[PDB]
């Protein structure tokens, strides 16, 4: 068993800030890849932002100089900040889909 | 000395092997085959024959007049039924290269006639000649009265060998069966057992003496291990069954995981 | 529009199946595809193997039939990719190394022998596995912990187009000759499907002093189960008698009902059921398609069903006449997809 | 592809009920016979199933223990005896089919039985 | 646990040829085993779709179901005049099968 303890996300204004936090359970953050998957307001869940360990902060071709990302294997967690059509909900999940899915929370834009 | 515990000891294996035969000719998948029909009865006869010969030894060794009249009545039938029954094979093999109404006849020859003629010989006791139990070494008066159908089945049985030769070498000139796996089986465990059992009785019938003893005693043992254990069809059977039984043993000796999961697809 | 995953112990390995079954032909495998994951800063090895391996379990040790070897590394020394194939790489993104096998003609379906009341654990019988792990070297050892495991099963489907009926004709006369004693049986089709009843009509007429006694009506299902030498099995998978005498000098003829089930069958051991996932329950494993002229030297179990017919005789010891008819027993052809596990879960 | 039942009679609490339902154009081994309970006014609901292949019997939660479910090979009939009905039982019965391999819902339903406590 | 499902919709108006959308909110998740029925007022429910995505032999082509997630619906292109009815969801993955509270639709 994993919990995909997800929080953070609301009503956001143009050019505001709303920090993400992610908290998981069971699982180690020694050596794995994160992807904070994103879904759509339809279908499709894509790819925004991938950290390792160390370094190699890649970033979907969509969300380049927009997007932050931070990792602390210490508090095991992981850290998404957003400054600045992105209205959708937001999941987090190793690079391989590995963990299980969680509801999660959904952040609006306006 | 050799005279009597190699004697016992030649019927001794005679039969463990045919009984052997019998269980394994008793039931299988060729247990109704007309081929094994003839082979089974021959078997029994030299059990039968082999059976009263142990029997005669044993109360000789221990010493009774009613105690041999059951078991020499047989051993006499015995010897001349395994002759009879010995023509029956041989004309099984002139039919087959030549069931129904042969079988009803082929059970006369062998279990048939043969009894009529070894009755005589034992109802003539108590009228003349008793002598106690039966001796075989008085007067030829009561001779040649039971060696007449054995003679006779062995002249016969030369009588078809020198036809049977002629055939299958004449038929294998040309084609035909010349290495078959059905007539060139029988036929190959044929051409011994006519001839040599043949003239292993005429010939000794007119330290000899001691080497004709275990000669009788091989004959159920030569005979059950040209018929049954040389037999490639039985073989074939017997490793079947031999296969098998390794096989349930082998199969039946007494000596981290993520949950399949799933994922939407773009389409 | 689903696909099956597999995630690796340590989340650094994924392998994705559009299909759990594939189908095979007379002469034709479906391919096997799919594509395989694998997260940045874990490729240092720089080889990914994707192996596609069937075994013999029995007792225990694997006796490995067919090892296919695909290599799913970033060079990948043609390979079409296929529509399936195709949409996992675009959904998943660049990082998805497809892989793909071709699984050899004329080899054993998955099928599984049914445990006895002693139970052994592991399930004896013909599985396929598909695994997927990464090593600097092939004959590096590989670890549980950093590899995945994936079950496939390959099946076979009843044909479009049936076959002609069975029938045989069979007469035995013993020592008395004359009068034969005529008997013929008949299907309505070669071809059953699975739960289907199977009816047989029998015609026998006895003109024969003997009495002809109770008739024996049973199924039996032959299972070739060869792995170090060849060993035939039957089990009677369907049985069931009449008291039914046939007069002498009369005919008779009637028509007997079958039915194929494990419901009472679970006590008998050595019966052969399909591939079983972890620890579902299958259903008579369905027979094995032949390519006509071919050899039996494969190493596998073969599942064969046939009808046998036993009539037994008075003898005035008794003596039994049969006729052994052969029949096909196959599950249709799938719309959708097979559930590979039992539809109600409790 | 034809089922057909009768179910009637009036019904006490405490009582029994034998319901007879007659499937023809196919068999019971190769086909699961569910019992459907429906509420008048109310949605749809899911009391007893039977597969005679598996030998395999499921029961609601509510229903457990008290009802009884056989099916029978020479007539292919499907059998489902109440016993203890309680005042929260009236309903009408629907004895729904369905395939025993390759699970593809309930396609055929039967004609419904009015059952009143 | 048991499963619940609920249907979103209770009751709707709709004329003839109107597109109409039925949702279906699951609790669990069920990965394809849910289908949907038709009945008419005192009629024998009638099946529409397996499977969630496949489409039953006999019933119209106008009929399709989608799934996205786990709120699985059901979409009619046109309401015919006669097809007016109430839709009971159901799921058959796991023991409870579990129905929807239905949809009555009137023209
Ligand atoms: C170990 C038994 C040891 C023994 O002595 O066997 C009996 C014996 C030989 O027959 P055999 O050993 O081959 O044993 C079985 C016999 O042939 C039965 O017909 C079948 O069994 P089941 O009934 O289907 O379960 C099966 O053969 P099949 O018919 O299936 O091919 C065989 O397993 O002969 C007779 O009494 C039968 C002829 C009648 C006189």
């Amino acid at each position: 068993q994993v919990q995909l303890q997800e929080s953070g996300g609301g009503l956001v204004q143009a050019g505001g800030s709303l920090r993400l936090s992610c908290v998981v359970s069971g699982f180690f953050f020694d050596t794995v890849t994160m992807a904070w998957y994103r879904r759509a307001p339809g279908k499709h869940r894509e790819l925004v932002a991938s950290a390792t360990a160390g370094g190699t902060t890649t970033y979907a071709d969509s969300v380049k100089d927009r997007f932050t990302i931070s990792r602390d294997n210490a508090k095991n967690t992981v850290y998404l900040q957003m400054n600045s059509e992105d209205t959708a909900v937001y999941y987090c999940n190793t690079f391989v889909r590995s963990l299980s899915w969680g509801q999660g929370t959904q952040v609006t834009v306006s | 000395s050799s005279f009597q515990v190699m004697y016992t000891v030649g019927y001794s294996l005679s039969l463990g092997a045919l009984l052997l035969a019998l269980a394994i000719l008793g039931g299988l998948s060729k247990l109704h085959c007309t081929r094994n029909a003839i082979h089974a009865n021959l078997f029994a006869s030299f059990v039968l024959k082999a059976s009263s010969v142990l029997v005669i030894d044993g109360l000789l060794r221990t010493r009774a007049v009613a105690g041999c009249r059951v078991a020499a009545v047989f051993m006499q039938y015995g010897i001349v039924a395994n002759y009879c029954w010995l023509l029956v094979e041989g004309l099984y093999l002139h039919n087959l290269l030549g069931e129904r109404s042969f079988f009803s006849l082929y059970l006369g020859i062998g279990w048939g006639a043969p009894m009529l003629f070894v009755v005589p010989w034992a109802v003539v006791k108590c009228l003349f000649e008793n002598v106690q139990c039966w001796t075989s070494n008085d007067n030829m008066g009561f001779w040649w009265i039971l060696r007449f159908p054995v003679f006779l089945a062995i002249l016969i049985n030369f009588f078809i060998f020198v036809r049977i030769v002629q055939l299958l070498v004449a038929k294998l000139r040309a084609r035909q069966m010349h290495h078959t796996d059905y007539k060139f089986r029988l036929a190959k465990s044929t051409l011994t057992l006519i001839p040599l059992l043949g003239v292993h009785e005429v010939v000794f019938a007119f330290a000899k003496l001691f080497f004709d003893l275990f000669l009788s005693s091989f004959q159920g043992l030569l005979v059950a291990v040209l018929y049954c254990f040389l037999n490639k069809e039985v073989q074939s059977e017997l490793r079947r069954r031999w296969h098998r039984w390794r096989l349930g043993k082998v199969l039946w000796e007494e000596r981290e995981s993520c949950t399949t999961a799933s994922s939407s697809l773009a389409k | 529009t689903r696909v099956f995953k597999k995630a690796s112990p340590n989340g650094k390995l994924t392998v994705y199946l559009g299909k759990r079954d594939f189908v095979d032909h007379i002469d034709l495998v479906e391919p096997v595809d799919g594509v395989v994951l694998v997260d940045p800063e874990y490729l240092k090895e720089r080889r990914v193997y994707v192996t596609l391996t069937a075994a013999f379990r029995y007792g225990t040790f694997r006796k490995d039939l067919f090892v296919a070897n695909v290599q799913s590394f970033p060079p990948a020394p043609k390979k079409p990719l296929t529509r399936l194939q195709e949409r996992l790489i675009k959904k998943l993104g660049e990082h998805a190394y497809p892989f793909t096998f071709e699984i050899p003609p004329n080899l054993p379906s998955s099928v599984t022998l049914q445990p006895g009341p002693e139970d052994t654990g592991k399930a004896i019988g013909v599985d396929y596995e598909v695994k997927a792990f990464v090593a600097e070297n092939l004959e590096e050892k590989i670890h549980k912990r950093n590899s995945v495991r994936l079950v496939i099963e390959k099946v076979q489907y009843a044909p479009e187009r049936p076959g002609p009926q069975p029938t045989a004709e069979t007469t035995r006369q013993f020592l008395m000759s004359d009068k034969p004693l005529h008997l013929e049986a008949s299907l309505d089709k070669e071809i059953y499907y699975h739960g289907e009843p199977i009816s047989v009509n029998v015609h026998v007429t006895n003109n024969t002093n003997k009495t002809v006694k109770k008739i024996k009506i049973s199924v039996r299902q032959y299972a070739d189960i060869v792995l170090f030498n060849t060993a035939q099995y039957k089990v009677p998978v369907a049985m069931e008698e009449a008291d039914d005498t046939v007069a002498p000098s009369s005919t008779f003829s009637k028509v007997y009902t079958l039915t194929p089930f494990l419901a009472n069958n679970r006590e008998k051991r050595g019966l052969a059921l399909d591939g079983k996932l972890k620890h579902e329950d299958t259903n008579l494993a369905s027979s094995t398609l032949l390519r006509e002229g071919a050899n039996r030297e494969i190493l596998g179990i073969i599942v064969s069903y046939k009808v046998k017919v036993k009539l037994v005789v008075s003898r005035g010891a008794s003596s039994d006449v049969a006729v052994e008819l052969p029949f096909t027993l196959m599950h249709p052809k799938p719309k959708e997809e097979p559930p590979h596990r039992e539809v109600p879960e409790h």
